[PDB]
C-alpha cells in the first residue's frame, strides 16, 4: 500500500485545496495536491484501532464489599454487608465509560473476570479461606434478604462460586433487549409528568449478588470483590463528540455546576507559539 | 490421565488477553440485528471527519468565541496566529484528533488544516499558511515563514482552503504525548497582502479552523487518556 | 447549467426552491426507508398516510441577533401538531418517520455570519442542577417554539450552555454528526435528510425524540452599518417515508 | 477450536478490516469530486 | 565439514603467512597455511553463540519493592512504597547490559516474568495472601497518586492481576519508535545549549506502576518485586568494543574517576610465562 | 473436561527455558525494519576480526 | 510432559457450565425405558394449553 | 420461519375464532384470523425451554 | 471427545428440537379443523 | 502449534544459521588473496 505517491509541480485549472466546508464534507485532500512528494508505503493496517480492539479488554467497572462476621443479632445482613447485591450497570467507574460513549448504540458479548481478596484490618490467629458465591439475579427474581435465604439455592439462576484470592470468569450473551444496548436515550418510559429520564429506565439488566459462603470464624474477615468487563463481538454505530465535562450520575449526562474551563487558556496570544 | 507441567504465569488474570469462557446462561437467545444507519469499524474512520480547533484560546473561561479567530481590515505584512504542532495538547487537545491521539501512545501520518472564511461577500483577502519542519523556531515574521511549506489562499467564492501539514520526520512514529525529540514543527499564518472590507461594513471578521487526520494517519498502542478522571464511583 | 446551488424538493402538496444552496447531507449516507419486514416485529400492518403527511411543515420564525445563543428542536415532538401528521402521531401506539430538514436564512453580500445545522441522533439532555437532577418531560417536548438556549435556567427544565451542547461535550465536536453550515457570504440554505435511526424497528412517538435538530450561531450576526441588526431564521420540515402502527384511542401526555 | 458450545463463549472478533469513512467524511447527496469546483 | 584438512610439506612462492595489517583486513590464515595438519572434523555448528541464544535468555532487570499497610494519614503514598512505579529502562542492573551493548542498535520482542515475594519482619501472627497487579503506565497517561486512584482501573492500559509467591508472564512486541532501540546515541533531542547527552532523551518507554490490591491487615507485609527480561526474535547491528570500566548511570557512557587499571599488571617482565 | 497429572517442576520458572506468553500488547503493529549495514548473526563471526593485545603488561 | 498455563476462573463451580464427570458406578446398566404417554420436550408446548384465569379476584 | 403471515380483510362464512372449549381443545388460533398482519419472522427456535435446559443447571 | 466411559458421565443432552402440542392441546378423538363449527 | 495470535508470543527465533564474518574481517575495496602479496 502506498502511504503517498510521488506527485511534481502542478500549475492547473483543476485545484484540489479549495472546498466549500458549509456542505459538511470533509474533502479527502493528501499531501501530494499541495507539495511535491515522493513514493512511501504504509507498512501498517490500523489493527489496534478496530473497535473490536478499542472495547475489547478487561476494565474495572465495580469495587462493592462483604464482610465474614457473626450474623448474631443482626437485623439487616444487607446493611451488615453480610452481603451485598450490584444494581448491574456499566457507567460507573468512568474510564471505560468515556470509551464507550464515543457511540450511540452498542452492542457485544460481555466476559466478566471477578478478584476479590481478603483483608484483616484487626488481630487474627489467621487467613481463614472463604468460598465467595456471586449469583446473578435478574428483574422480578426474588431477591436475598438474608446471608442464606433460599435464594441462595440458585436453582434456576446461575451462580460461580470461587476462592477469595482467586478469580472467576465466565461470559454472558449480550442480554439487550432491543438490537443494541443504548449508550444514550433522549426519552422516558412512558408520558408521565415526573418519569426519570435518560438511559436508567432502559438498563435494566436487574443486579449481581455476593456472599461468603463460610460461617464465621472468631475474627472478622473484609472481603473486597472487583468485577472487570471485556467487551467481545463489538458492533458499534453512529459516533459522537467525546465527553468533555466530569460525569456526576449513572445514566444522565448532567455535568457539575461551577466546572473549570476544559479548554487550556493559552500564555501568551494568539500568535503565539 | 496426560502428563503436565504449569508455566510461571500460570493463575494470572491480564486484562488483554483474548480466551474462551462458559457462558453463564446456556442456550440464550439474542435479539435479531436490525439495520440502524452509522457502524463505525475503526477509530481511523473517524477521525478523518474535521471538526473545529478552539485556536483563539486566549480567553478565560470556555466560550464559542475561541473558535474564532479574528481578522482585522488593513494590515500589512502582520501575523493572524500561531501555534505549535502537539497534537496532543493545547489548541488541539479538545478536538476529535486531539481527543482520539490521546488513547494512543504513539502516531505518524500527515494532518489536515482548513480555514473557511466567514466574511461579506464583497471583502476580500489573501492570506499565508505556513507549516515549519522541526528544526527551526516557530517563525517570526512572513519572510522567515515562507521559507517553509506554505500555501498563499486567496478568499473567493470558494470558502475553504485546506491545507496539509505532510509527514516530515526522521523517526517514524512521534508521541502523541508532547516530547522534544519527537516533536512536529509549527503553524503560522500572516497577511498576504491584507483584508479589505466593502463600504458600509465594518469591524472584524473571522475565520473557523477545523483538523482532522490523512488516510496516511497511523496510532497505536493504546493507554489511557489523561482527559478524565473521577475521585468517587458515580451512583444512579 | 445545474449548479449545487440551485435545488428544489417537492413532497407531496408542497415545494422549495432554493437558489443559494450548497449541496445537501443526507444523513451516515443513508436516505429514509419504509420498515422490511426482515426488520419487523409488531404483527400488526401499518398504516402510510403517505402524502397527507410527507410534505412541508414550516415552523414559526426564530430572529438572529448579535446575541442570539442557539435553538434546539426535538423530532417528532416539533411536528406534533402540524396537520394529520400530528394526528396519526397521537392516535398510534407506534409510528416511524425519516426527515427532509431546510433551514432557511438569507442576507445580502454586506452581512457576515454563519449558523452551524447539526443533526444529533438521541441527544439526552443535561438537567442544569447537576448530580441526577431529571430533566422533566415537558422541558424536552417543546413542541415547535423549541429550547432557545439563550433563555433562562428553569426548574426541571435542561442546561442551555452553549460551548457544552446541553450535555458535557464540546460544541467543536458537533461536527463529528451530519451538519451542514448557513455562511451568509456562501449560502442561505441547510438541507439535511434523516433517515430513520433506532435501536428497536419502530418505537413510540411521544416518550422518545430521536434525533435534535440545532441551529447555532458560532461566527455572530454583522450587518452592514446603520442595518437592522438582525435577520429572521425559518426551519421547514417534512416527515418522509412515515408508517404508523397500533392504533387505538389517542395519547394524553403531560401538559 | 472452541471447548465451548455457545458463540458468546468464543475469543475476541478478528479485525473488521471494513473501513470505509464516507459515511462520515462525505455524506453529501450530490457528489462531490475533489479538484472540481465546490460550488458551481 | 572438516576442521582441518591434510597438508604437508611446502616450498613455494606463495606466503599465505605475510601480510599488511595496514589494509585493516584479518586474513583467514589457518594452521594448515604453516605447519603439515592432518584431516579433522568439526562436529560442531555453533548453534550456542547464535545471538539469539546469546540474548535469549531471562535476566533480572529491577528489583523494587512496595508495602501492604494502613494507609490513613498517608501524604503520599507514593513515597511510604504503597505503590511504586517504575522509569522503565533496561541498562540498570548491569549483567545483561554488558551483553546488549556490545551491539549498537539491537531489534527484538521482551517476555517479561515478575517474580513476588513477601517479608514479614516484624511480629505478624499469619502471612496474608496478597495479589500484586502491575499495570504499564505510558508517557501521556495518566499517571496513579494514591494506591487506589481512577488509574488502577486501567481501562485502556494492559494490567496483569497475579498472587505474591507467584509469577507473572507476559511478552511486549518491540515498542521502539525507530526501526531498532539504539544502544547508543551521539546525540541531544534538540539543539539546546544545555539539553541532556545520550540515550536517555530516546529511551522513553515510559514507565510501570505496582501496587497491593489487597487492603490492610493488623501487621506490615513487605512484598519485594523482580522483573526478569528475556530478548525474543533479536537482531543485532553493528558490534562494538566491550565495555571495560564500570557503570555509574543509565544512559550515559560514563566511568568513574581514579577507577583502576583494567589491564592485569604482569608479576615478572615481559619475557615471563 | 481432560483429565491431566502435573508433574515435578510444574509452577518453576527457569530463566533458560523457551516459550510462549500472552501479548499484553494485543494487535500493535511494530515499525518497519529500514536496512543497516552491519548485521551480526553469530558471537563466531566477530571473534575472527583481530584486536591488540596489551603484551606489555608491566606498566 | 505437556507445559500448559492455567487461566482465570480455574478451579470455579458456575451451576450452568456443562462437562463431562466421572461416573462413580462404573458399569450399572440403567433399567429399560418402556413406552410412558404425555413426554414433554420444551416449556413452549405446555403454555399453549388453555387454563382458567381467576379474573374474578375481587374476594 | 414466519412468526406471522401477512393477512388481510376477511368477510367469511368460516370463522376460526368461534370454538367450543367444552370439548378438551386449545384450537390453535393466531393473530392472523382476527386483524390484519405483515409479515414478520421468528428469528427463535425455543433453545432455552427444552427440558434439558430447564432441570440441567 | 467423550474422555470417559460410561454414558452417564457425558455432557448434557442438545435440544429435543421435537416440540408437538397436540397431545396436550388438541387430544380430541374427532379432529377438528378450524373455521369449521366447533359442534356440528 | 502457537496458542497465541501475536507474533511477539511466540518462543525464541530458531539459529541464523547465517554466518559471514567478511563484512567485519575483510571490508576492503580490492579483494585480497591469501598467498598472494599484500601490497603490490
Ligand atoms: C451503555 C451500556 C451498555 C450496557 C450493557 C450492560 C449490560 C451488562 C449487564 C449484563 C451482564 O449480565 C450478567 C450475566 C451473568 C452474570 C453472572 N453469572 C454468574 C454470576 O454472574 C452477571 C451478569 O450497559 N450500559
Ligand atoms: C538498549 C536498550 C534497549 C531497550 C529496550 C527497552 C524497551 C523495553 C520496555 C518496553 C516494555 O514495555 C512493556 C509492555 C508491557 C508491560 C506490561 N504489561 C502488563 C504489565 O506490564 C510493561 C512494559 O532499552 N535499552
Amino acid at each position: 500500500t502506498v502511504a503517498s505517491i510521488s506527485s511534481g509541480p502542478k500549475h492547473t485549472q483543476k485545484v484540489p485545496i479549495l472546498t466549500a466546508n458549509e456542505t459538511g464534507a470533509t474533502m479527502p485532500v493528501l499531501p501530494s495536491d499541495s507539495i511535491e512528494t515522493r513514493t512511501t508505503y504504509m507498512h501498517f493496517n490500523g489493527s489496534e484501532t478496530d473497535v473490536e480492539c478499542f472495547l475489547g479488554r478487561a476494565a474495572c467497572v465495580h469495587v462493592t464489599e462483604i464482610q465474614n462476621k457473626d450474623a448474631t443479632g443482626i437485623d439487616n445482613h444487607r446493611e451488615a454487608k453480610l452481603f451485598n447485591d450490584w444494581k448491574i450497570n456499566l457507567s460507573s467507574l468512568v474510564q471505560l465509560r468515556k470509551k464507550l460513549e464515543l457511540f450511540t448504540y452498542v452492542r457485544f458479548d460481555s466476559e466478566y473476570t471477578i478478584l476479590a481478596t481478603a483483608s484483616q484490618p484487626d488481630s487474627a490467629n489467621y487467613s481463614s479461606n472463604l468460598v465467595v458465591q456471586a449469583m446473578y439475579v435478574p428483574p422480578g427474581a426474588p431477591n436475598p434478604k438474608e446471608w442464606d435465604d433460599y435464594t441462595w439455592q440458585s436453582a434456576s439462576n446461575p451462580s460461580v462460586f470461587f476462592k477469595v484470592g482467586d478469580t472467576s470468569r465466565f461470559s454472558v450473551p449480550y442480554v439487550g433487549l432491543a438490537s443494541a444496548y443504548n449508550c444514550f436515550y433522549d426519552g422516558y418510559s412512558h408520558d408521565d409528568a415526573e418519569t426519570q429520564y435518560g438511559i436508567t429506565v432502559l438498563n435494566h439488566m436487574g443486579s449481581m449478588a455476593f456472599r461468603i459462603v463460610n460461617e464465621h470464624d472468631e475474627h472478622k474477615t473484609l472481603v473486597k470483590i472487583r468485577v472487570y468487563h471485556r467487551a467481545k463481538h463489538v458492533e458499534a454505530w453512529i459516533p459522537r463528540a467525546p465527553r468533555a465535562l466530569p460525569y456526576t450520575s449513572i445514566g444522565r449526562t448532567n455535568y457539575p455546576k461551577n466546572t473549570e474551563p476544559v479548554i487550556k487558556k493559552r500564555k501568551g496570544d494568539i500568535k503565539s507559539y | 490421565g496426560l502428563p503436565t507441567t504449569t508455566l510461571p504465569g500460570s493463575g494470572q488474570f491480564l486484562t488483554t488477553d483474548d480466551r474462551q469462557s462458559p457462558s453463564a446462561l446456556p442456550n440464550y437467545e439474542p435479539t435479531p440485528r436490525i439495520h440502524i444507519p452509522g457502524k463505525v469499524h475503526n477509530l481511523l474512520e473517524i477521525i478523518q471527519v474535521d471538526t473545529l480547533i478552539p485556536m483563539n484560546n486566549t480567553h478565560t473561561k470556555d466560550e464559542v468565541n475561541s473558535y474564532l479567530i479574528p481578522l482585522n481590515a488593513n494590515r500589512q505584512n502582520e501575523q493572524v496566529f500561531g501555534t505549535n504542532l502537539f497534537i496532543g495538547d493545547g489548541v488541539f487537545k479538545t478536538t476529535l484528533l486531539g481527543e482520539i491521539v490521546q488513547y494512543y501512545t504513539h502516531w505518524s501520518g500527515s494532518l489536515r488544516f482548513s480555514l473557511m472564511y466567514t466574511g461579506p461577500a464583497l471583502s476580500s483577502a489573501k492570506l499565508i499558511l505556513a507549516y515549519t519542519p522541526p528544526g527551526a523556531r516557530g517563525p517570526q515574521d512572513r519572510r522567515e515563514a515562507m521559507l517553509g511549506t506554505h500555501v498563499v489562499w486567496d478568499i473567493g467564492l470558494q470558502s475553504t482552503i485546506v491545507m496539509t501539514i505532510p509527514w516530515t520526520s526522521g523517526v517514524q512514529f512521534r508521541y502523541t504525548d508532547p516530547d522534544t525529540y519527537t516533536s512536529a514543527g509549527f503553524l503560522s499564518c500572516w497577511y498576504q497582502t491584507s483584508l479589505i472590507l466593502p463600504p458600509e461594513t465594518t469591524g472584524q471578521v473571522y475565520l473557523l479552523s477545523f483538523i482532522s487526520a490523512c488516510p496516511d494517519f497511523k496510532l497505536r498502542l493504546m493507554k489511557d487518556t489523561q482527559t478524565i478522571s473521577q475521585t468517587v464511583a458515580l451512583t444512579e | 447549467g445545474y449548479s449545487d446551488r440551485v435545488q428544489q424538493i417537492t413532497l407531496g402538496n408542497s415545494t422549495i426552491t432554493t437558489q443559494e444552496a450548497a449541496n445537501a447531507v443526507v444523513c451516515y449516507a443513508e436516505w429514509p426507508e419504509y420498515l422490511p419486514d426482515v426488520d419487523a416485529s409488531d404483527v400488526n400492518k401499518t398504516s402510510k398516510p403517505d402524502t397527507s403527511v410527507c410534505r412541508f411543515y414550516t415552523l414559526d420564525s426564530k430572529t438572529w441577533t448579535t446575541g442570539s445563543k442557539g435553538w434546539c428542536w426535538k423530532l417528532p415532538d416539533a411536528l406534533k401538531d402540524m396537520g394529520v401528521f400530528g394526528q396519526n402521531m397521537f392516535f398510534h401506539s407506534l409510528g416511524r418517520s425519516g426527515y427532509t430538514v431546510h433551514v432557511q436564512c438569507n442576507a445580502t453580500k454586506f452581512h457576515s455570519g454563519c449558523l452551524l445545522v447539526v443533526v444529533i441522533p438521541e441527544h439526552q439532555l443535561a438537567s442544569h442542577e447537576g448530580g441526577n437532577v431529571s430533566v422533566k418531560y415537558t422541558f424536552t417536548h417543546p413542541g415547535e417554539r423549541g429550547i432557545d438556549l439563550s433563555s433562562a435556567n428553569e426548574v426541571g427544565g435542561p442546561v442551555k450552555d452553549v460551548l457544552y451542547n446541553m450535555n458535557g461535550t464540546l460544541l467543536g465536536n458537533l461536527l463529528i454528526f451530519p451538519h451542514q453550515f448557513i455562511n451568509l457570504r456562501t449560502n442561505n440554505t441547510a438541507t439535511i435528510v434523516i433517515p430513520y435511526i433506532n435501536s428497536v424497528p419502530i418505537d413510540s412517538m411521544t416518550r422518545h425524540n430521536n434525533v435534535s435538530l440545532m441551529v447555532i450561531p458560532i461566527a455572530p450576526l454583522t450587518v452592514p452599518t446603520g442595518a437592522t441588526p438582525s435577520l429572521p431564521i425559518t426551519v421547514t420540515i417534512a416527515p418522509m417515508c412515515t408508517e404508523f402502527s397500533g392504533i387505538r384511542s389517542k395519547s394524553i401526555v403531560p401538559q | 477450536i472452541n471447548y465451548y458450545k455457545d458463540a458468546a463463549s468464543t475469543s475476541s472478533a478478528g479485525q473488521s478490516l471494513s473501513m470505509d469513512p464516507s459515511k462520515f467524511t462525505e455524506p453529501v447527496k450530490d457528489l462531490m469530486l475533489k479538484g472540481a469546483p465546490a460550488l458551481n
